[PDB]
């Protein structure tokens, strides 16, 4: 029939949009893990560092 | 056929769309915010 055009028109848009915001969603959940996994990173290399340089200091300070 | 078909038929379509923009928004609402919470465990984690 008729009505059920319309309900056709409409279940065909609102899977479109909710998949894609499904994906922004993932998107932004993906960049934020990636970013604090990297935030990490560098405070790991610094730390290393900052141990390297302070033991080297001890013995030649002594 | 009478009009109240298509006509009663319309004014759910627009609840249809109406749900579709507000469950895409209170989604990706979530997960902005999921974002800031998990880089504040970041800096909080690091600094400590």
């Amino acid at each position: 029939k008729l009505e059920a055009i319309l309900s056709q028109e409409v279940e065909a848009e609102i899977q479109a949009l909710l998949q894609e915001a499904e994906a922004k969603a993932e998107a932004v959940k993906r960049e934020a893990e990636e970013k604090a996994k990297a935030l990490l990173q560098a405070r790991e290399r610094a730390l290393e560092a900052q141990y390297r340089a302070a033991l080297r200091r001890a013995e030649s300070a002594g | 056929g009478l009009i109240k078909s298509l006509a009663e038929k319309e004014k759910q379509l627009l609840e249809r769309l109406e749900a579709a923009k507000k469950e895409a928004e209170e989604r990706v609402k979530r997960a902005e915010a999921e974002a800031k919470a998990l880089l504040e465990e970041a800096e909080a984690k690091a600094k400590a």
